[PDB]
Parts: C-alpha cells; structure tokens; sequence
C-alpha cells in the first residue's frame, strides 16, 4: 500500500478472505500479530513473540463489543439456515 | 360438580400422565417425557392432540380401580407439522403402567396409522414400552397384530420412521422391523424380545441389559438400528433434519428445496483423490462430500458394514440417495453385511422416487468360509435385485476398480441405468491382469511378456467403453456438473414393467 496503515489493513482483510481447509494453518497467529499495538507502533524485537505469548499462543481475545458482534452474527446465521429450511417448492 | 370442572380435572391429569413423582423420576434418569419430546420435535404450536380423554375398559386384577385409571392410556397421539409440512406422530408414555400396550393403546395408534395412510403423510413414532399389559391378557396381543397390519399396509405408501427413546420388550420390538428407519439413543434405549433374566434362566450365559440389546450393539454389530444419538435433545434435532429429506408420500416426487450452491461449479479436489497405485486406499467420503450441495451428507449406520457407504444428500436442491464403496475397509469388497444394508437403502429410495447415485470401486467379494457358509450368494443377490428392479434415475460413476460380478451388482448400465461415467483411473474387467493372463496362457512360456501386452491393452477403462458399457470418460473435476445435468433431465422419467401381484425378492 501507499502507507504503513494501508498495507496493514489490506493484510488484515486478505487473511480473513483467505480460505484454507483440510489442514491446520497459522492464520489466527498472523491475524493477531499484525494488529498488535506494539507491531503497529513498531516496538518489535527478535524475541517479540516470546514476550507477548509467554505461555503459548491462545487465540484472539474478544472484547465486549466484539463478543456482541460474534453473538449477533452467529445467531442471525443460525436463523438464516432455519428459514431456508422452510422454503419448499409448493406441492 | 359441573361437567366443565370434570373436564378441566381430566385435562390436568392427562398432562401429568403417570403423575408428578413419576415425571420427577423420568428426569432423574435423564429422559424427557412423551409430551416434552413432541414439543421439541414439531413446529411450535402445530401439534393437535387427539383422543386425550380415552381410558381403558378392562376389569381384571383390580384394574377397574379408579386409582388405576389414567386419561390417555399411556400414549400421546396427534398431528402437526415440521417446517410447514404435515406429519403424524405418536409417543409412548413410560410413566403410565410402564408404557405397556393395552387394547385401547393400540387402537389410538392404529387410528393415526389410518389417517396418515388416507391423506398421505409420514408417521413418526417415539417408542418406549415394557411390553404387553398382562392385566388385559389377549387384548394386547390383538393390539400388536392390528399395528403390524397397518405398518405393512403403509409400506411404500408413506415413510415410517421409528425413534426408540427407551427400553422395548415383547411384541413392541417388532414394529421398528416393519418401518423404514430405526434410530436409538445411546445408553438409554434398548431393543430385545426377552430380558437378561430369561437368557440366564434358559441357558448358561451371562449378559447385562446393554450387552443384550443396547444401542451400541444394534448400531455397531447386529445391523438393526440405523443410528444412535447421544441424548434426547440431539436425537430430535437430527430427526427434524432427517425429516426434511423425504417426500410426504410415495406419490410425490423427491422434494426440491431452495439451494444457493451453483450447480455448474467444478471440484478440482477430485482429480488427485484416486491413487495410481492399486494397493493404496483412499476415503470415498471425500468424493461424496465434495459433490453434494454445500458439503452436507447424512450418513446411515456409520459404524456397521463400513465397507459400503449409504446416505442422503441434495444436489441442486433435490434429495438424492448415494451408495458407494469404501476402499479403506476390506479393500472395498462386498460381503453379507454390506449387501443387506445396501439393498434395504436402494429399495426405500426407489419406492419414494429418490434418485440414486452410485460410486463404484469394488474389487470383488470377500472370500472365505465365513461368507460361504453364511449364504453370501443368497445375500449378494439382494443388492443386485434392488438395483435391477429400480425405476428411478440411476447415475453411476466408476472411480477405480470394478472387477468380476461386482461390476453388475453395483448398478451397471445394463440393469436399466441412465448414465455411466468412468474416471481415467477406472478399470473394468472380469478379473485383474494376474488372474486373467495366467489362466489364458496356462502352461505357456513367456507369460510375463504376454502379461505386459495384456496390461497395456486391457488394464484401462477403454475395452468396456468402446463396447457401450460407459457413456463417457470425464475429468473427475467435472463429476458434479455431469450428475447435476443428468438429474435435472431424468426427473421426468417414466417406465413400464409387466404386471405382477408383488415382487419376489430372493431373501
Ligand atoms: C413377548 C411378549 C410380548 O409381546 S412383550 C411381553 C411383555 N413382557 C415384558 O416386557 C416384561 C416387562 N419388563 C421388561 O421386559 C423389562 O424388565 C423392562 C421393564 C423393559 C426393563 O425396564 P426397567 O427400567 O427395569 O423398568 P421396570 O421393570 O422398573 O418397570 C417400570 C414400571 O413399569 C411397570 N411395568 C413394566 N412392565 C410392565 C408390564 N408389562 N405390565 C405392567 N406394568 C409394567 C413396572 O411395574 C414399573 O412400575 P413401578 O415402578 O413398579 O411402579
Ligand atoms: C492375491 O493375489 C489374491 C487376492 C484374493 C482375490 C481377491 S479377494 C477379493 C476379490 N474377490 C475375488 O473373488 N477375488 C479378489
């Protein structure tokens, strides 16, 4: 991108639109590191990951608003399948 | 006391059934009541209860004690809808006389059986019974006979589904044998004629209630139950999903539902599934999941006769049945157990106008005295018969092996098939190169040199295709597109057959 924020935002978007299924991949780790406040500011050392994840990688941690968005999306998608299940060709 | 007060008092008792203390025990044991199960199964508010005020008329052994009367007489019957589609249900209530069958009990079930046949709607039974009600004696035996007569009459007319939600003993254990699918609940449901008490008393054998007739036995070893589910809530959730596959009656075409999965997409993942080396197995399920709409597949008997895969799926919205081999198990060979499961599935789908898709990869039959003495010949004829007599669209794709008589058993084109596709890895022959060449050139010199020439000419799908056995040889990635095209033009197919009172299956 033209600047540091544009390239990072575009990377975040590419990772969420990148479909890998059949194996276990490391997208969750890449998606969280690039959005880390130290990475965006640039306070990165060669041992960065060892201090951020001293007990291992745990996955993306949700905040209050993100949990509400995840619950709303999962609930709306659940209903969308329940409604599709009722649309038959008329007998 | 007014009549309205008496009516209200009967309504309250009918809802409690066997009483609150029994209901409390029902939950302690990890089971739902008969009415709670229906509320989960059917669309909210759609259920209408029939004959809620019927009571027994039996007076032997002090059964005429008013304290021995219960409205509903151990069954909840009525009608409703699942996703807007009409279905009839009944559920046996274990808290009233142990769920035992009375004369009036059967009568109510028969009533539902008759309305469903007349209109053309499926019947779903939730069975849980301790057997015949001995206090009435022979009245309950007539009850069973009348139910059996309806279950036979309804065969091929309306789907019949039986979900077992608890123990089942005596004559009751035969109704799931007449219906089309039997499902169970793990560690809760049982199927057996006599209990362990009789086995110990008759013969010197030691067995418990789970070993004799538990859900794990019937879904893994005897081949009686089509699938067991972990608990009551999950069992009914999967039952609603299963229901959505089937037509309401055999007079109806396979249901077609809204579908977002483009019918003309390719599946590149198929081109490399089948190894070039003949001794390397692969998972047939990977092919099935990639072809079917949105990768949804409903597998039947996942733990029984694993060498053959049968189940339900949709393609372009239309329900289809899928049958195929599993090369991972017993090299993909046919045996007694696989023929029984296959023939039963094929026949149901034909009766209710559900197209068949066949994925062939079968090297022959399972050899050995275990199968010879078991009647492998008599049993293999069941699957050949089920395909040969089918009148619904049949689309066969051969993914790799098809040796010997198994070629024709697995729905070959000459059994009135509609289309037959081969992948480039398919090989159709009476037997493999080793057997065929050593027999043809028996006692000759330089057999291995002759084998090299034989393999180059015959170890491929071409000597069959050039004779009209195969309609095309397709890149595997296009399999879904080809099948979708055939299904949407064979759906209007009609054929005639000579009249016969009934079919005569080899048994
Ligand atoms: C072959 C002939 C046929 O057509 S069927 C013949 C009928 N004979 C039977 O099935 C025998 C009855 N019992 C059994 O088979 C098994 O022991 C059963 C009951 C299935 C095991 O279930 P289990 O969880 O142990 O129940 P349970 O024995 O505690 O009984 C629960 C309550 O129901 C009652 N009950 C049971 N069966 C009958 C029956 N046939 N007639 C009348 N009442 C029956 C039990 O008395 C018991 O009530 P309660 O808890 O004692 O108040
Ligand atoms: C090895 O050389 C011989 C394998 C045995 C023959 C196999 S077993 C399953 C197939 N069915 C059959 O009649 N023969 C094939």
């Amino acid at each position: 991108g033209s600047d540091r924020t544009e390239a990072l935002k575009r990377m975040a978007d590419a990772l969420d639109n990148y479909v890998i299924r059949g194996v276990t991949h490391n997208i969750a780790l890449l998606r969280e590191v690039i959005i880390n406040s130290r990475f965006v500011k640039g306070d990165i050392s060669t041992k960065f990951l060892s201090d951020v994840y001293p007990d291992g990688f745990k996955g993306h941690m949700l905040t209050k608003s993100e949990k509400n968005q995840l619950l709303a999306i999962a609930s709306s998608l659940f209903v969308a399948f329940q409604l599709r299940a009722q649309h038959f060709q008329e007998n | 006391t007014s009549v309205n007060e008496r009516i209200e008092n009967k309504r309250r008792t009918a809802l409690l059934g066997g009483g609150q203390r029994r209901i409390d025990a029902q939950h302690k044991r990890g089971k739902l009541t008969a009415r709670e199960r229906i509320s989960l199964l059917l669309d909210p508010g759609s259920f209408v209860e029939s004959d809620m005020f019927v009571e027994h008329r039996c007076a032997d052994f002090g059964m005429a004690a008013d304290k021995n009367k219960f409205p509903g007489d151990s069954v909840v019957t009525g009608r409703g809808r699942i996703n807007g589609r009409l279905v009839y249900v009944f559920s046996q209530d274990f808290t009233v006389f142990g769920g035992s069958l009375s004369g009036a009990h059967a009568q109510k079930i028969c009533k539902i059986m008759d309305q469903a046949i007349t209109v053309g709607a499926p019947v779903i039974g939730l069975n849980d019974s301790g057997g015949a009600r001995i206090q009435e004696g022979v009245e309950s035996l007539a009850g069973y006979a009348d139910i059996f007569l309806r279950n036979v009459t309804a065969s091929g007319v309306i789907p019949q589904i039986s979900l077992i939600m608890g123990p089942c003993a005596g004559g009751a254990v035969y109704s799931p044998a007449l219906t089309d699918f039997t499902f169970m609940v793990k560690d809760t449901s049982y199927l057996f004629i006599t209990g362990p008490d009789v086995v110990k008393s008759v013969t010197n054998e030691d067995v418990t209630q789970e070993e004799l007739g538990g859900a794990k036995t019937h879904t893994t070893m005897s081949g009686v139950a089509h699938r067991a589910f972990e608990n009551d809530v999950d069992a009914l959730c999967n039952l609603r999903d299963f229901f959505n596959y089937l037509p309401l009656s055999s007079q109806d075409p396979a249901p077609v539902r809204e579908c977002h999965d483009p019918s003309d997409r390719l599946v590149p993942e198929l081109d490399t599934i089948v190894p070039l080396e003949s001794t390397k197995a692969y998972n047939m399920v990977d092919i099935i999941h990639s072809v079917v709409d949105e990768r949804e597949f409903f597998e039947i008997m996942p733990n029984y006769a694993k060498n053959i895969i049968v189940g339900f799926a949709r393609m372009n919205g239309r329900t289809v049945g899928i049958v195929g081999n599993q090369p991972k198990v017993a090299s993909g060979c046919l045996d007694i157990n696989s023929s029984v499961k296959g023939a039963r599935f094929v026949r149901f789908c034909d009766a209710f106008n559900i197209p068949l898709i066949t994925f062939v990869d079968v090297p022959g039959f399972l050899p050995g005295t275990a199968q010879e003495y078991g009647g492998i010949i008599r049993h293999g004829a069941k699957l050949l018969y089920a395909f040969a007599e089918a009148t619904v669209p049949k689309v066969t794709v051969i993914t790799r092996k098809a040796y010997g008589g198994a070629y024709d058993v697995m729905s070959s084109k000459h059994l009135c098939g509609d289309t037959n596709y081969a992948w480039p890895t398919a090989e159709i022959a009476v037997m493999g190169a080793k057997g065929a060449v050593e027999i043809i050139f028996k006692g000759h010199e330089n057999v291995e040199a002759a084998q090299a020439e034989y393999i180059e000419k015959f170890a491929n799908p071409f000597p069959a295709a050039v004779r009209g056995f195969v309609d095309d040889i397709i890149q595997p990635s296009s399999t879904r597109a080809r099948i979708c095209c055939d299904l949407d033009v064979l759906a209007s197919k009609k054929v005639q057959r000579p009249w016969r009172k009934h079919a005569n299956i080899p048994l």
